[PDB]
RNA sequence: UAGUGAACCAGUACCGUGAGGGAAAGGUGAAAAGCACCCCGGAAGGGGAGUGAAAUAGAUCCUGAAACCGUGUGCCUACAA
RNA sequence: GUAUGAGUAGCGAAAGACAGGUGAGAAUCCUGUCCACCGUAUGACUAAGGUUUCCUGGGGAAGGCUCGUCCGCCCAGGGUU
RNA sequence: CUCGUUAAGGAACUCGGCAAAAUGACCCCGUAACUUCGGGAGAAGGGGUGCUGACUUCGGUCAGCCGCAGUGAAUAGGCCC
RNA sequence: GUAGCGAAAUUCCUUGUCGGGUAAGUUCCGACCCGCACGAAAGGCGUAACGAUUUGGGCACUGUCUCAACGAGAGACUCGG
RNA sequence: CACCUCGAUGUCGGCUCGUCGCAUCCUGGGGCUGUAGUCGGUCCCAAGGGUUGGGCUGUUCGCCCAUUAAAGCGGCACGCGAGCUGGGUUCAGAACGUCGUGAGACAGUUCGGUCCCUAUCCGUCGCGGGCGUUGGAAAUUUGAGAGGAGCUGUCCUUAGUACGAGAGGACCGGGAUGGACUUACCGCUGGUGUACCAGUUGUUCUGCCAAGGGCAUUGCUGGGUAGCUAUGUAGGGAAGGGAUAAACGCUGAAAGCAUCUAAGUGUGAAGCCCACCUCAAGAUGAGAUUUCCCAUUUCUUUAAGAAAGUAAGACCCCUGAGAGAUGAUCAGGUAGAUAGGUUGGAAGUGGAAGGCUAGUGAUAGUUGGAGCGGACCAAUACUAAUCGGUCGAGGACUUAAC
């Protein structure tokens, strides 16, 4: 069980016994089955799945021509489900929010907001230097490494560009699922800015 | 959140008056203490004829902070000051009475006559 | 979100009510493509207060407009003198009574030489 | 926002009554110490208040055994059986942080019967 | 922290390798057919999108 | 780069409070005949046109090396230590 | 003499903006307007020292840490009773 | 690098409270051991400061008003053993 | 080798021993005196006041720290010189 | 010992960053026990993870305080000073004890005392361009290989049971909740929030009143949106396979017996291979699938020839942010909501100006939850993304099968 949908933001809900629980907000117009893969003819199962029907103009023909088979509008975000029943779907075929229900254990993942070039104080959660004291070591990235080797080890972490990652968070529940509106309130929070694209499975490790 | 060389009032009259942090029980690393955790503590400032005296290492409870506790509803306590108990290993206080306002937080952790001798409990 | 325009706070904001005025001056000005791209909200949202006319809105555009003198003439053998301000309340907001904003078009150009600065003309519509 | 809007919608109360920041509130706030549950009043003046839609909050602060006290409840949380005016206070700004460090009479606020 | 050993001729052009100008977005004005660049006002007879300017 | 420090406006320029220290720098062509005039350019500088045996002898001017820089390309080079 | 580092470091405390003018050419020169800075001074006099840097009219080679139509620079006159 | 703010804690930092923070003007009250009797001493520790009326002996006092805050900004000792 | 002082700016053994201070004090303070190796004008002992002196403790205070977060400006980064 | 370095290889301690060894401090498995149980002792396997906060001292060390499951031992120029500090030690000053006749000196102490360097190459962390991957393109992908993660307490129950005379008190099994660490995110609690709101001092300017602007650290002060954020919130190290280590076997001879082994066959660890997360076809071995374009023109020569228009498509250019040092990425370019403005809201602030009323007045009430309102939300082509240009295939051969 899988969908794609779009992190709307975040609220914070009210369950039965008065708890106050935060929420993350994902919307999910129905996804549609786009093409599915098996062992005869790519030698793995899957199916691909494709979201957010896009502006023809914003399309090519190659890109019309796949989305034929499943007779719809172009779509935006396109991405392959593994382990699931191959039998269950086929091409143009809908998938909406209903597939969850209240109470689901589910695998978010998203791609983490951009930090742009960061410091290792921030990328890695290093340690400063001491900030008086006579000390000219603030916000470094510490010893490169030892003297023997005449050269840096690899994974010396240092600055970069930083975020932008694809992310997993694992065991999140599903708080609630609104199949007019194609929202599924997922308890917590999950990566990703608003509007990026989210994809919510059902979690690996139960 | 309270951590070591914090002081905190005394919210009993066991003779202590002011004490000073000296662990956070709990973990091998564990840095700070909040509303119903245990910490070993110094008397800094004791009243003349208190049982408890000045410069004794003493066990506590913390019964209330300035940042205080999230409760499951979604709500949130918070005091004006940083108070203790003194107890005894058992969770007995050492004095009889209490003084000032106690978190509610304290009848999960089982420090129950605290709590039936605070003066009121939030 | 708003740009720093390589000057401290006071100095951005001076430096911007100085060129709204000088553009609801002149109507036309040649600036750097950033200051025109910031001049261009500030000046209509002045336009706006000229639109609505009310001694609220000209008081808060006076904390804004600069006190020069938009135009002289010679009216009934007199010198009239009109300020930025002025203008604005009786030239500018009746202008536009009925656009609905976008009051002003940029223009871009030849490049700077001193700097190669990208510079652009700013104008009223 | 606006979906935002439309799926807390449901949650939100509507018999929250009509106060601001210095109003003096009683909270009738539900406890629980088991099985059994209660009612208990926390009554003092509203200090602030935050938050828009299904996450607006709003702090009330005592001087309980001569000890401040500050509880921070959802403006929504069902846990709240009652809100009531008690009085609305005379203040000139939305938060009232100033009033931690005052006691006493120093801490005192007019009446003023809207 | 200085150079160890000089940088050869080969090391050094092969460096200014992506050390070039370019000239981009260039095409006809329509009012005159001289060459400007698109999206801004033609230097020569000052028109863009068909009116002076 | 020799020969006086100085072949040339040299004990000069320059350095130093001062005593004192102390340079660099020769060559168009036989003859200026040192490029009238025209063209591009604000000029500089060029291209013609001329002078000349020679102008790639045009005044930074005889010859014009190497380092260094550049243009054109016959061959080679993006799995290599 | 010429490289390498390298078209890299640096371009030496701070507010400028626009309109017009001049000009081959202007962020950098002129005029105007607003704005901003110093004001026991970043103002007004002077001694020393400098030694024409003063004024007027020209110039944009070099100097000005960019530019320059401008200058305490260059060219020509003139100025100390 | 220069600067502003910071939850809770408050020297746990560190060789060392280095740096920063804090104190800072005026008026009033009050002020220790010790002493060479001068000092210590601005010890310490506290209180007042805005605006409007009325009255003043003209320094005040009384009453009222406003703010989170009244030497409302800038410039002004941290203290003790 | 007197008075006076003494683990001292002098005590190696030494973090001497005991007491005070701290939860914990090789530092500090008081005391003891087996003074390695004090001692009376290369002065002995004490001493109010003074000290950008050295040393230990306390209050206040805080980004010194737990443990870092944000914002402003200059450089860095892109472009023209 | 004196082999490299005296035309310089920076010395203790600390900080930052770690990495490796195992002779293992904790956690895991096991044999023996002078192992009743709870504790242990010793030995074997085991390096996956973890292995602290202070007082004193320049210190390492060490003692002490308080914790912890544990507070491991070592190598890496006693790792790490072109990464930091500079307290100690080795300069010049001064002083004490001591030695010297003396200048001075230590067989010793004490106070004070300049730590320079713009990264060329490799290396390391990030990000682009080129070409390749054999027609040209748009997407989706397998995973050779690589990295990450790997910890642990307490309580409850089984059970006051097994064991023990009693005190005491379990293995195994099942639950609950923490510590430290860590991946994300801003709905909550808070922080910040220099083009948001308000109060307020001094001076100065808009001629004056009123209302405002300038400067005073954002003048100061009280709040605070977006964004960025931790101490805030959520989640993770779950279960489970495969082959083994020590160890224990089953069957079994050599060796009628015995015997875990030689053949045969099994159990067995936080360890190994998976399992979980991430990167990943420049994996030149360049993979796979879906879809799109279509075999053009000219000249040379049978050329895998040359160039020249294009097709599918991509880019230039332009409007931008959820992206960003710049490239890049992604959202858009009128086939339009990409941004600005405008309109209406929201957060936020806290009652605008101008009036009126009361008051001698400061001021208060009212008009009115007003006015203002950066980044947030929704609509609206009003302004600007105009017009345009550039690049971009015609698909080699050999041999099986058909
Ligand atoms: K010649
Ligand atoms: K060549
Ligand atoms: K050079
Ligand atoms: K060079
Ligand atoms: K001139
Ligand atoms: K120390
Ligand atoms: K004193
Ligand atoms: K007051
Ligand atoms: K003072
Ligand atoms: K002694
Ligand atoms: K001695
Ligand atoms: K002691
Ligand atoms: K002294
Ligand atoms: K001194
Ligand atoms: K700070
Ligand atoms: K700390
Ligand atoms: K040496
Ligand atoms: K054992
Ligand atoms: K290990
Ligand atoms: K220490
Ligand atoms: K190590
Ligand atoms: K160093
Ligand atoms: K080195
Ligand atoms: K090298
Ligand atoms: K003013
Ligand atoms: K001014
Ligand atoms: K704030
Ligand atoms: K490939
Ligand atoms: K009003
Ligand atoms: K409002
Ligand atoms: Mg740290
Ligand atoms: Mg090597
Ligand atoms: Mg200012
Ligand atoms: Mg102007
Ligand atoms: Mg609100
Ligand atoms: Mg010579
Ligand atoms: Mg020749
Ligand atoms: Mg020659
Ligand atoms: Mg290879
Ligand atoms: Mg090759
Ligand atoms: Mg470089
Ligand atoms: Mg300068
Ligand atoms: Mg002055
Ligand atoms: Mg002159
Ligand atoms: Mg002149
Ligand atoms: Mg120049
Ligand atoms: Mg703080
Ligand atoms: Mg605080
Ligand atoms: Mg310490
Ligand atoms: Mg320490
Ligand atoms: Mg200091
Ligand atoms: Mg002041
Ligand atoms: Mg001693
Ligand atoms: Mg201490
Ligand atoms: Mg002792
Ligand atoms: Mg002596
Ligand atoms: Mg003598
Ligand atoms: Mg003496
Ligand atoms: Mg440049
Ligand atoms: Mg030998
Ligand atoms: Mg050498
Ligand atoms: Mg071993
Ligand atoms: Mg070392
Ligand atoms: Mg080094
Ligand atoms: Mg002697
Ligand atoms: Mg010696
Ligand atoms: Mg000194
Ligand atoms: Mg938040
Ligand atoms: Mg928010
Ligand atoms: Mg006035
Ligand atoms: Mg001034
Ligand atoms: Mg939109
Ligand atoms: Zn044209």
């Amino acid at each position: 069980k899988g969908i794609l949908g779009k992190k709307v933001g975040m609220t914070q809900i009210f369950t039965e016994s008065g708890e106050l629980i935060p929420v993350t907000v994902v919307e999910a117009t129905p996804n549609v089955v786009l093409q599915v893969k098996t062992v005869e003819t790519d030698g793995y199962e899957a199916i691909q799945v494709g979201y957010q029907d896009k502006r023809e103009v914003l399309s090519n023909k190659p890109a019309k021509g796949h989305v034929a088979k499943a007779n719809t509008a172009p779509k935006r975000f396109i991405k392959e489900f593994k382990n699931v029943e191959l039998g269950e779907y086929e091409v143009g075929k809908e998938i909406k929010v209903d597939v969850f229900q209240a109470g689901d254990v589910v695998d978010v993942t998203g791609t983490t907001k951009g930090k742009g070039f960061q410091g290792a104080i921030k990328r890695h959660g290093q340690s400063r230097g001491p900030m008086s004291h006579g000390s000219r070591y603030h916000r470094r990235p510490g010893s490169m490494g030892p003297v023997a080797p005449n050269r840096v080890f690899k994974n010396k972490r240092l600055a970069g560009r930083m975020g932008g990652d694809r992310v997993t968070i694992q065991n999140l529940e599903v708080v609630k699922v609104d199949v007019e509106r194609n929202v599924i309130l997922i308890k917590g929070n999950i990566p990703g800015a608003k509007k990026s694209l989210i994809t919510i499975k059902s979690a690996v490790k139960a | 959140m309270i951590q070591q060389e914090s002081r905190l009032r005394v919210a009993d009259n066991s003779g202590a008056r002011e004490i000073l942090t000296i662990k956070v029980l709990g973990g091998s690393g564990r840095k700070t203490a909040n509303i119903g955790d245990v910490i070993v503590a110094t008397v800094k400032q004791a009243t003349p004829g208190g049982v408890v005296k000045k410069g004794e290492v003493v066990k506590a409870v913390i019964v209330r902070t300035k940042s205080g506790a999230r409760r499951a509803d979604g709500s949130y306590i918070k005091f004006d000051e940083n108070a203790a108990v003194i107890i005894r290993d058992d969770k007995s206080p050492r004095g009889t009475r209490i003084f000032g306002p106690v978190a509610r937080e304290l009848r999960e952790n089982n420090f129950m006559k605290i709590v039936s001798l605070a003066p009121e409990v939030l | 979100s708003y740009r720093k325009l390589g000057r401290t706070s006071s100095q951005r904001k001076a430096m911007l009510r100085d060129i709204t005025t000088d553009l609801i001056i002149n109507e036309r000005i040649v600036t750097t493509e950033a200051r025109a791209k910031e001049v261009r909200s500030t000046v209509e949202k002045m336009i706006t207060l000229g639109k609505r006319g009310d001694l609220h809105a000209r008081r808060q555009a006076a904390t804004f407009v600069r006190n020069e003198v938009a135009s002289v003439r010679e009216e009934d053998e007199s010198i009239v003198v009109e300020s930025a301000l002025q203008k604005l309340f009786n030239d500018l907001g009746p202008r536009f009574a009925e656009r609905q904003g976008g009051y002003t078009r940029i223009l871009k150009t030849e490049p700077r030489r001193g700097d190669a600065a990208p510079m652009v003309v700013i104008e009223f519509v | 926002n606006p979906l935002i809007q439309e799926l807390t919608q449901e949650q939100l109360r509507t018999d929250i009554p009509a106060f601001r920041p210095g109003d003096t509130v009683r909270v009738h706030a539900k406890v629980v110490e088991g099985t059994r549950e209660r009612i208990q009043l926390f009554e003092g003046v509203v200090i602030k208040r935050r938050g828009a839609g299904i996450s607006e909050t709003y702090t009330v602060r005592k001087v309980s055994n001569g000890v401040g006290v500050e509880r921070t409840f959802p403006l929504h949380t069902p846990r709240v059986a009652q809100i009531e005016v008690v009085r609305y206070g005379k203040v000139r700004r939305a938060k009232l942080y100033y009033l931690r460090a005052l006691h006493g009479k120093a801490a005192r606020i007019k009446e003023i019967r809207r | 922290a200085v150079p160890a050993r000089r940088t050869s001729k080969a090391k050094k052009a092969k460096r200014r390798t992506h050390y070039k100008l370019t000239i981009k977005g260039l095409n006809a004005c329509s009012n005159c057919g001289e060459m400007k660049k698109s999206h801004h006002v033609c230097p020569a007879c000052g028109h863009y999108d068909g009116k002076d300017v």
